[PDB]
Parts: structure tokens; sequence; C-alpha cells
RNA sequence: GCGUAGAGCAAUGGCGCGGCGUCCGGCGCCGGCGCACCCCCAAACUGCGAAGCGGCAGGGCGCGCGCAGCAGCGUGCGCGCGCACAACUGCGGGCGCCUAGUGGGCCGCCGCUGGUAAGCAGCGCCGGCAAUGAGGACACAACCUCGUGCGCGGGCAAGGGACCCCAGCUGCGCACACAGACGAAGGGCGCGGGCGCGCCCGCCCCGAAAAUGGACGGUGCUCAGCGCAGCCCCGACCCCGCGCACGCACAGCGUGGUAGGAGGGCGCGCCGGCGCCGCAGAAGCGCAUGCGUGCGCAUGCGUGGAGGCACCCGCGGCGCAGAUCUUGGUGGCAG
């Protein structure tokens, strides 16, 4: 039978019950990065103390 | 086969217009807007007199007819048909719309267009009487034989605006002494000093006096 | 009941400016960005490619992401009892440069730069918050050469 | 007390003596009395009772004479009494009816 | 209700270091409505809101009742019907000016329902008894006018008493 | 960031008359057209644009050194040293797991849509009822006050203070109509004020007609009506104070509750134990008394005539006012 369509009574009491959390601290994700700076990024965490000169001196081509 | 005037009294609805989206409304039977001496000059009718609207409400074509040749035949039998210019301020521009319904009832409800109607608000004039001082009590009495045609309450009142300009009777008669009217008929413009010089010389060959 | 297209009811907030349409001025190619930097998102229309979903057309949200062209943007939206942070793809055709922290950075950049200063020479500066509007301060207005105005209801009259 | 009170007032006579007017500087705080109870209040306005701490009637706080405090004062003034208490209600209010959070 | 002459102005910043003052002449119940019809006409005839005036003084002005005589008062006024704006002027005798308008007052509420707040009191101004315009306040002020009181008045608070005893008397 | 109210005809789209014309047509006039002013306008118009809202920021910074395949002269990322706690107010916060009920709503406020309207239908925001008692509304899911353990004392709220019915007096007005006590356009040498014979404002009158006899709640009231002022009073489970109960993380704070969830107990049949009782009278039953917030428990007396109790454990066909429940018995109807 006919009866009703829509509302967004007590929606925001509702809401606000437990609260409009916040987003949820995470660690950092390389998800939706640029590819090439992501790719480069690496490359320097990968020698960070030892440089790729020295790297690839100990242990060949590194690629 | 009208349905009374207290079915369509208020401004309930939004403007809702003859447009590309409301068409096939029928045109008003308020015809003319204008009546009297139309053609007088700006300063043959000084003496101005309004119907004003105490309401917020709509006013029928049908009632707006009724009152126009309501006024109209008194100011003609009483003041004669040359000595004022009646204008008629509100036009019915609002559409009003019927539902009527095998018996459909409340489905499909939104209405085909019924009528037309005037939206006013309070202050608002609704008739507008320019005369020679002499018919005052005349078109005070032509616009209460108006306002029996319009539903709730008006107010006849007599400004003192020169005519159907907006300047006052005084400011106006100061400006046309000074020379710094030029008529547009019904209404006038005041001459100022802001045009090329060459065309304020053609403004005051234009002027009124 | 309206239709859930990807620009739907966006016929003023997708619209030029009067006498300010066109596309955009070589200017903002000239742009820094940076990563955690603050921008508004503010749609060109002129510009239709790369343009974000118009819930973003008021928002502002930090960079994470620069591309090419375009600019990533993290920047939470209500589903619900919960912020969702969506990531934005813009243009910088559709992004300006924030000034939401523009007079935090401005604060904090003189006030590290002070409490630098302060602790070469061996001081300490305590606290450099920002006071209030406290009470009203205290007046003297004298009346030699400002007299007293009587204020009067007046009589109602009506022009008409 | 009695001698910041006595400052102010050899202010004000001094100022009337020339032609001047003197108006001293408005205290540091409101006090703040919650007259109606607490049903259909809006969430904004219920949220800001709260952060006055008045969350029944005939409660009553101080609040800081500060520029946001005032706007958050002005926005459930319908339903509070606030106003400026002198040392005499300040002392009152206290020596009264004063507990303390611990 | 009381008397109060109001001292206001635009609080003193470095642009403006000395405003303008102004002063209001209200009849109130207290300084809160005082300030509050002084608040109004400072963001009505000027446009200073309440937000940015100081309020300088406020004193009552009562007057010495010494002697006690009876003056006439002519009272300018505007109140507000339900329907409109009007102006009147009425006239009245009393004891002081701050009880005159009391009479206004009741006298307003009696005859058109105006309430207290509704009216604006345009000026009072204490009157001989030759400027008096109201010929039913200028019957008073002859000299040995006399009346006799036909209204009862009880003698106590009875309820019920035998009929021989004097009740109005 | 918005584009609503307002405002605007300036573009789009309408409305309407005049005015003007080295424009056109017809016979100076009339009609077209053009222009400028103007008029009435717009949910699907906007040169403007509020109130109101939305997003974000108010903390890490400064310096130095390494790294990169990115870049072409930066950007990121590692590491170190140094500096340092950032408006107001309030205050513990974050996250996870499992699971119920719910998914017919309704009402008020403000803002709307459709509709002649509707105790109609459909939305937005907030509040309520549902599930919220109590006081005031004559009664009355939603209005107003206002929340709500059990009491005591105070003070009040809404609302009131002739009698029902707790609580009223002092003054100033006004009104006469079985009025106050449903109402329109239009009226009234009705009365009271005010303004310039006409207006205006109050009260009253006419307009004002329904069917059981009857409803300001009633009685009634003509100072119990319509207005005002002053002082006072009454009045909730509200607020305050105290005491107790219960819950809490317990010098204190808190206390409504449907669907629903949880905890701790009461009760029943039997079990493994463990303390006992009974022909000097067990269970059961009837009537009392006591304890207990309560589920319930204990005793006394009577009856009864052989079993039973308490606690700890364990098992469960474990608690009834309802099911046109089932079975049995019995009434009223009805001499
Ligand atoms: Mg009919
Ligand atoms: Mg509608
Ligand atoms: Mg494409
Ligand atoms: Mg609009
Ligand atoms: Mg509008
Ligand atoms: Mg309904
Ligand atoms: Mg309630
Ligand atoms: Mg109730
Ligand atoms: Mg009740
Ligand atoms: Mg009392
Ligand atoms: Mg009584
Ligand atoms: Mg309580
Ligand atoms: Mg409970
Ligand atoms: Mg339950
Ligand atoms: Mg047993
Ligand atoms: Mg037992
Ligand atoms: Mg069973
Ligand atoms: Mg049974
Ligand atoms: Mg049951
Ligand atoms: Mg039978």
């Amino acid at each position: 039978a006919k009866r009703k369509n829509h509302t967004n009574h007590n929606q925001n009491r509702k809401n606000h019950r437990n609260g409009i959390k916040k987003v949820k601290k995470s660690a950092p994700s390389f998800r939706g990065l640029n590819h090439k700076y992501l790719r480069n990024m690496l490359y320097s965490r990968k020698y960070n103390n030892i440089g790729r000169a020295a790297y690839e001196a100990e242990h060949g081509p590194q690629q | 086969g009208r349905r009374p005037a207290r079915c369509y009294r208020y401004c309930k609805n939004k403007p809702y217009p003859k447009s590309r989206f409301c068409r096939g409304v029928p045109d008003p039977k308020l015809a003319i807007y204008d009546l009297g001496r139309k053609r007088a000059r700006v300063t043959e009718f000084p003496l101005s007199v309004h119907l004003v609207s105490n309401e917020r409400e709509q006013l029928s074509a049908e009632a707006l007819e009724a009152a126009r040749i309501a006024a109209n035949r008194y100011m003609i039998k009483h003041a004669g048909k040359d000595n004022f210019h009646m204008r008629i301020r509100v036009h019915p521009l609002h559409v009003i719309r019927i539902n009527k319904m095998l018996q459909t009832g409340m489905r499909g409800s939104f209405g085909k267009p019924y009528g037309r109607v005037a939206r006013v608000d309070f202050g608002q004039e609704i008739l507008s009487i320019r005369t020679k001082d002499a018919f005052k009590a005349v078109a005070c009495e032509a616009l209460r034989r108006a306002k029996a045609k319009f539903p709730g309450h008006q107010q006849i009142k007599v400004s003192c605006a020169f005519g159907f300009t907006g300047i006052s009777r005084e400011e106006f008669e100061r400006l046309r002494k000074e020379g710094k009217l030029i008529s547009q008929g019904s209404h006038v413009t005041i001459i100022k000093e802001k045009g090329s010089i060459v065309g304020y010389k053609e403004k005051l060959s234009k002027a009124i006096q | 009941m309206r239709s859930n297209g990807y620009r739907r009811g966006t016929r003023h907030r997708f619209s030029q400016a009067f006498r300010k349409h066109g596309m955009p001025k070589p200017s903002i190619l000239t742009r820094v960005f940076k990563k955690g930097q603050y921008v508004d998102v503010v749609v060109n229309p002129a510009i239709h490619k790369g343009m974000p979903h118009k819930f973003f057309h008021g928002r502002t949200g930090k960079i994470f992401n620069i591309d090419k062209r375009s600019i990533g943007i993290l920047m939470n939206k209500r589903c619900g009892p919960r912020y969702v942070e969506k990531m934005v793809i813009a243009r910088v055709e559709h992004v300006r440069p924030s000034r939401c922290n523009e007079e935090y950075i401005k604060r904090r950049t003189e006030n590290d730069r002070l409490r630098r200063e302060a602790a070469a020479r061996g001081e300490k500066l305590g606290s450099l918050k920002r006071k209030p509007g406290g009470p009203r301060g205290a007046v003297l207005i004298s009346t030699e050469n400002n007299t007293p105005i009587e204020i009067r209801n007046e009589p109602y009259f009506e022009v008409y | 007390y009695k001698e910041h009170m006595k400052k102010e007032e050899d202010a004000r006579r001094e100022a009337e003596a020339r032609g001047a007017f003197y108006v001293p500087k408005e205290p540091e705080f409101y006090v703040v009395v919650r007259i109606r109870g607490i049903h259909k209040v809006p969430p904004r306005e219920r949220k800001i009772l709260e952060l006055i701490r008045l969350k029944k009637p005939n409660h009553a706080v101080f609040v800081r004479n500060n520029a946001p405090m005032r706007a958050m004062l002005h926005k459930v003034r319908a339903y509070i009494a606030f106003g400026f208490a002198d040392i005499h209600l300040l002392r009152t209010l206290v020596y009264k009816r004063g507990m303390a959070k611990v | 209700i009381k008397e109060y002459r109001i001292y206001g102005s635009k609080m003193p910043t470095e642009q403006e270091v000395a405003p303008q003052i102004f002063f209001h002449n209200v009849f109130a119940k207290n300084e809160i409505v005082a300030r509050s019809r002084f608040n109004n006409l400072m963001k009505t005839k000027y446009k200073i809101k309440s937000g940015k005036i100081v309020i300088l003084k406020i004193e009552e002005l009562v007057e010495d009742l010494k002697d006690m005589k009876i003056k006439n008062y002519g009272i300018q006024l505007v109140y507000r019907s339900k329907k409109g704006i009007h102006n009147m002027y009425k006239e009245f005798r009393s004891i002081s000016r701050c009880k005159a308008v009391e009479m206004l007052f009741n006298d307003m509420a009696g005859r058109h329902k105006a309430k207290r707040d509704d009216i604006k009191i345009v000026s009072l101004k204490e009157l001989r008894s030759e400027d008096l315009r109201r010929d039913r306040v200028i019957q008073f002020t002859k000299d040995d006018v006399m009346y006799p009181v036909f209204k009862k008045v009880l003698n106590s608070k009875y309820d019920f008493v035998l009929k021989g005893t004097n009740i109005f008397n």
C-alpha cells in the first residue's frame, strides 16, 4: 500500500549518538601517489646511507 | 461555472506566469489598462488618487475588469470622458490552476490553467486616476465603486504626487518653471547636468514650458 | 528524485561570474604547489577536463599527490556517523592555493623566530597566545567642544 | 577591593568635576543563571550551555568577559539571565554557595 | 514607573577619539528597558547599533515633592495599535512627571488597549491652566471645585455581619 | 564556497500605455516599425545579494648533513642538532569484537510542494510523542512548564487566586449585547478617546440560520467582562537542602522507560554431596502473624498421617491471566 517515501528525520540525531568520528589515523600509504615519484623515492630509501655507486659496487647491477 | 474567489484568494503558490512551461492558459478578460483621455499631457491632470490594497491576496482578472468598468462608468458619467485618465496598475500575470480530476481524485493532481490573477501586496496601488482638482470627489467616489468588486480591504489615497509622475506637486511645479522637465506623456524626465552640453541644450529645447 | 549525473544541479555552481568568462589566464601556471599545502577546490567551468565532483566545489583539502597536469587532494566527507576521506583528483585550473592557514603561518614563522632569538640570548618567552577581545576599556569622553544631543521620539507622519 | 572601588569613584567624580563622562572598565566576568529548563533545546544551544556548565535551571556560573564568550552568551540568551556581578555579588555567591571540583 | 536620562555614545576608537554624546529621556520600568529604548533610537536615528554603543550615564530623574501640589501635564505620544501607528495628545493632572505618564499608560490601556511597550512619548510638558486644551482637565483647575462621593466603599473586610452595622460610613 | 529572502529589469523570457521620429504603409490622421523613457512581472530570468550555513586553519618550526634512477638545478625522503606548546570555553579520549530490536510512524515549530480545502497528501530543519510519567491546560499521545528512585523540609515554574478549587487585595479606565463565549465582505447620530462634517483608535451592535436539552468546565457573573498598574499569594516528582535505597572506578555523582540487550537473585522437578528434621506428627492444605523494594521466605494455630527441609553442586519437559488455549469442575442466566 501507499506509504511514506522518504525522510531525513532523526538521522542527524542518530549520526551524533556515536558522534561523527574522524578519519582514523593510519600509516602513510603509497596509494594514489605518482608512480615516477614513488619509484624514485623508494630508490632514495634503498640507497639511503650508502650511495648507489657504492651499493652496486657491493651487490653488482642492482636491477 | 467559475469557482468563488475565496478559493484563489491568497498568494499561496510561487508566481506562475504564462511561459513556455505553462501554455494553454486563456487570455484574461481584463483587456484595457488605460482609460479616459490617455493621450492627455502630463501637465493637464495634476491630481492623483489611488486605490491601494491593504491585503496580500490575488485579485481576479474578472474582478479587475469589473472594478475597471465600475470606475470607468462613474468617471464618464460625472467627470466626463475627457477629464480623467485612469490607469490599472496591477496586471493579471499569475495563472491559477484547477484540478478537475473517471474521477481520478488526487492522483495526477497538478492542475490545468484555470484563470489569471494579479498578485498584490500591502500598500500596492491597484488603480490610479489622474484628474483636475475639481473632480477629487468624483474620483474618490469612482474608486470606492471599484473596491466593492475587490476582496478584502482597500484604501483610497489622495497622493501629493503630480499625476502619474512620481514627483510631488510642489516639486513638479518648480521644475516645470525651471525648464527641467521633458514630457513622456503620462510621466516625465528631469533634466540633469549629466549630458554633453550640446545634448543638454537640445534637452532644454524639448522641455515642457 | 533529481537525476544523478556527475554535474547535477550545477546551473549556478559551475557557472562563470558576470564579465569574468573565458579561458584561464596563464598566470595560474606560475603557482607552486607542494605536498601538504592546503588548496581550495573551486571549479573553473571553462576547463572541462579534470573537473572534480560538485561536492568538492566549496571544500578545502590538503595535497597528498602532485601530477603532471593535476593534483591529488584529501577531503573528508560525512557518510553517516563517520568522516570518510575521499581522494580528489583535480586539474590545477580547478584549485586555488588556500589562504586558510595564511595568518597562522605568518604568526608561526614570526613567533618561532622570536623564540629562536630569545633562546640565543639566553632568555625565553613564556606564552605567545593570541589574546581575545577582553572587556571594554574605561572611557573618558569630555564634553569640551562636544555637547550632548537630545534624541527624542518624534511624531509619526506619513508621506503620500 | 575597597581601594580599587574608591579609585574608580574618585576617577568618576573628577571627570564630572570637569565636563567629562567616565565609565570604568567593565568587569572581567559575567555571572550567568540558567533560566529555562533542559527541554526542547536545539543542539547548538544545548552545546553552549554545556560549555558554560549550565546543565539544570537555577544553576549559576561565572564566564569570562571575552569576545568569544560574549558571542556564546548571545546565542543562548533566550535560556539564560546574565549580567555583571560586583564584588559583593561575587563574594556572596562563593561564600554562601561555593563548592570545589576536586 | 520611573524617568531616566540615559547618556550614551559610539564607543571611542583610535579613528574617532571623542564621538558625539547623545542622551535620551525615557519613561521606563527600569534601566534595562531604558537601555533598550536608547539603543533603538541610536540604531534608527543614527546607524549606531548596540554593540558599538557605550552607555555613559544613567540617572533617575526624580522630582522633589516638597509641598506636593498638583500640576497639569500635556503629553504628546505616539502609540501603535494592532492596525497602525498614530499620534495622540493627552492631558493629565498629577503629582510628578513619572506619575502623569502612569496616568497616561492606564488611560491608553483602558481606552485603547495600548500596552506600555506600544507607546512612545514625544514630549511631556508641565502646563499652565491657561494652556490646557482639554476641557475635562480644565474643570479641576478652577479654584473651589467640589463634589460628593457616590460610590459605596466598605469600612472593613467582612464576610457576614448583622443588619444594623454600618459598613459604608 | 552558496545564489535563498530581498532587490533588479541591465541580458533571456513575458506585460502595458503614452512620448518621440529628415522610418514605412494607408487616407494632418490612422496603423506598423524604430528609439528613449516608463509600467506590471518571472519556480524552471539575473549586473546585485543577505540573515543563515558549509569547508579548512589556529602547530610543530628552524638549521645542517646524507640519499635518488625523479628534476635541472628543484622536489621529495632519510638522519642529526637546536628551538618550542601555540585563541576562548568545556572535558578524558580513541579503536575493535559479538549481537538485539527496528526498517507502517505520528505531532509541533519554522520553511515549503501539490490541492478549493482537509484532523488531506508529500518534503526540509529542529524538538516531541511513540517509549515521557507529574503539574497546568474542564477532560485530552504530542501544547505549556518540566522531567521523573523513596521520603521530609524549603523555594518556585507553567498556570492561576468570586464558589466548585489551593491562592487577592489596593487603585485608574472601558463596555450593556441572554455580551464576553467561532467568524467575512459590508454597515451602525451606540458609547469612550483622538485627528482634520470627514477620518482614526478601543468597546459594543447588525451582518450571525440546524436539527435530543446543554454547555466561558460548571455555578454563576454586568468591577467573575474588556484593559492597566502596585504589592502579595497559590501552585510539579522542577530547583535547593537533608535522609535512605540502588548503580558507579564510590571525601562524591547518578536515578523515566516500549522494542531490546545485560547483571544479580527468587521459585520448581530431579542429581552428586553436606548439615539436619519427622508418628512427641512429614509433605500438602486453611487461617493468622512476621520478614521482604520485590520474586518470595519463616513461624503460630487448625487439619493431615509419612515423609521432608536447608545449602553447595549438576541435569532440566523449570515459573502463566490471556492463545475463539487444552482438559476437568463450577457459576450467573434460572426455578
Ligand atoms: Mg457554492
Ligand atoms: Mg501550493
Ligand atoms: Mg573529453
Ligand atoms: Mg529566484
Ligand atoms: Mg524574489
Ligand atoms: Mg494525516
Ligand atoms: Mg514531558
Ligand atoms: Mg501530561
Ligand atoms: Mg492533567
Ligand atoms: Mg510560596
Ligand atoms: Mg479558595
Ligand atoms: Mg530532581
Ligand atoms: Mg530505571
Ligand atoms: Mg522490557
Ligand atoms: Mg522441595
Ligand atoms: Mg525453599
Ligand atoms: Mg514446558
Ligand atoms: Mg489459568
Ligand atoms: Mg500475557
Ligand atoms: Mg450452567
